[PDB]
């Protein structure tokens, strides 16, 4: 049932500065009022991250991106447009692939041999009769066989109505694939910023530790399409994109100096060997 | 050691707490979900005249 | 069954269930067996004797 999307306007990729962003708790041990030095896969400080923004004004982006030893993925949203990811190597059913999706009722995590579509997306439909939205289209994969791991979350419902105004939610993720474990660290913050990544500090907490045992080198973000009476044409053109943005950076093996405050929260950090001053801060602790 | 009541608020994914010397200070009691601080029970200098 | 041919060694706790034809030689195999084109999986022959 998959259909390609044709009404697109190509643009060069944008780049943004990540300012002391993408720190996570390295272990599950409580530490308070301490300067702890650790070495792990971190997003380097003051680092250039690729920016993909889906707007109509139609400019929307969901390309297949590399997965270089881990990914930091930020998403600024107001209407729940970015709703999952695809991970794998070839994404063509010759190899196993991982699918994380929130389809507005459940969060599904499947490691399975998917025959993925060239333009995978989900789709919500505007109703003029009553002011209500319902998710209608699920065009992620064509077939699924030999289907190893599966988790389905408890049922829910989320506000998939298209909001108008400013971005409100910032959802930050760190994905890494170590020793057969896909580790996800997550953090949601409320914001009121319009365009770029917020400037500040927020530490990502461990969420999952999925035992998938999958080689992962490429990944692709899954977005949601509004379809309305105001959008004419067939399924390939009769659609519009809600305003949302996401940012992708890549983790590197780095030494960090984390500061745990009196309540056990990582409030600040120093990216060691960023600049010589940071090295001095490391040595002095 | 000596186990005492704690004001520390563990995150749900944490079970232990440690000094900068990596020795365990606080532990979440697995039966009753409360935090208990652990203190060495030997302390204080002693001299013989 | 066990995998007898692979292009590279597995990572720890990694699973590979793909059944693509292994190109032992230089010419591509194009999804069919033949000379220097092996099915990667082979079955154990388990007999009680
Ligand atoms: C994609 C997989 C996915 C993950 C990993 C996820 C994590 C996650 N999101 C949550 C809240 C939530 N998460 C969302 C929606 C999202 N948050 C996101 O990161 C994304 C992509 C969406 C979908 C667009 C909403 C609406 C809430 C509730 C916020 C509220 O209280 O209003 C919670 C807290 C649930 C609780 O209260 O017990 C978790 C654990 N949610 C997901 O859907
Ligand atoms: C979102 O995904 C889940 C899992 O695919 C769907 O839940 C399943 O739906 C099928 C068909 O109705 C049932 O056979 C299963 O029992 C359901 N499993 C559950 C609830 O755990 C769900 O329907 C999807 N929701 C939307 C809006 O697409
Ligand atoms: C994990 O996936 C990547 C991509 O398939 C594999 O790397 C490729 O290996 C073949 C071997 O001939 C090369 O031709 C490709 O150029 C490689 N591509 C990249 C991006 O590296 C890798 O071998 C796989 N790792 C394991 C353990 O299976
Ligand atoms: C277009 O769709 C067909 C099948 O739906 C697919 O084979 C093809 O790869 C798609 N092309 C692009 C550019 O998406
Ligand atoms: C890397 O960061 C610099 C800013 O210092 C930016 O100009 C550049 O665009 C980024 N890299 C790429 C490929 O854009
Ligand atoms: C009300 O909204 C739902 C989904 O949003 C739709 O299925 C239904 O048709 C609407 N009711 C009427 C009378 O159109
Ligand atoms: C993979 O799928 C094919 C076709 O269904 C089947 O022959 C094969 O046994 C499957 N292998 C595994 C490990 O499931
Ligand atoms: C730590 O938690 C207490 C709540 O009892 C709060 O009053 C205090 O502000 C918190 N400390 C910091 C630095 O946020
Ligand atoms: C038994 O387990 C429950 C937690 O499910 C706990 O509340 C309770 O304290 C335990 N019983 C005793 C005697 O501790």
């Amino acid at each position: 049932q998959c259909v390609n999307l044709t009404t697109r306007t190509q643009l060069p990729p944008a780049y943004t500065n990540s300012f002391t962003r993408g720190v996570y708790y390295p272990d599950k041990v409580f530490r308070s009022s301490v300067l702890h030095s650790t070495q792990d896969l971190f997003l380097p400080f003051f680092s250039n991250v690729t920016w993909f923004h889906a707007i109509h004004v139609k400019r929307f982006d969901n390309p297949v991106l590399p997965f270089n030893d881990g990914v930091y993925f930020a998403s600024t949203e107001k209407s729940n447009i970015i709703r999952g990811w695809i991970f794998g190597t070839t994404l063509d059913s010759k190899t196993q692939s991982l699918l994380i999706v929130n389809n507005a009722t459940n969060v599904v995590i499947k490691v399975c041999e998917f025959q993925f579509c060239n333009d995978p997306f989900l789709g919500v439909y505007y109703h003029k009769n009553n002011k209500s939205w319902m998710e209608s289209e699920f065009r992620v994969y064509s077939s699924a066989n030999n289907c190893t791991f599966e988790y389905v979350s408890q049922p829910f419902l989320m506000d998939l109505e298209g909001k108008q105004g400013n971005f409100k939610n910032l959802r930050e993720f760190v994905f890494k694939n170590i020793d057969g474990y896909f580790k996800i660290y997550s953090k949601h913050t409320p914001i009121n910023l319009v365009r770029d990544l917020p400037q500040g500090f927020s530490a990502l907490e461990p969420l999952v530790d999925l035992p998938i045992g999958i080689n992962i080198t490429r990944f692709q973000t899954l977005l949601a399409l509004h379809r309305s009476y105001l959008t004419p044409g067939d399924s390939s053109s009769g659609w519009t994109a809600g305003a949302a943005a996401y940012y992708v950076g890549y983790l590197q093996p780095r030494t960090f100096l984390l500061k745990y405050n009196e309540n056990g929260t990582i409030t600040d950090a120093v990216d060691c060997a960023l600049d010589p001053l940071s090295e001095t801060k490391c040595t002095l602790k | 050691g000596v186990l005492t009541e704690s004001n520390k608020k563990f995150l749900p994914f944490q079970q232990f707490g440690r000094d900068i010397a990596d020795t365990t200070d606080a532990v979440r009691d697995p039966q009753t979900l409360e935090i208990l601080d652990i203190t060495p029970c030997s302390f204080g200098g002693v001299s013989v005249i | 069954l066990y995998r007898l041919f692979r292009k590279s060694n597995l990572k720890p706790f990694e699973r590979d269930i793909s059944t693509e034809i292994y190109q032992a030689g230089s010419t591509p195999c194009n999804g069919v067996e033949g000379f220097n084109c092996y099915f990667p999986l082979q079955s154990y022959g388990f007999q009680p004797t």
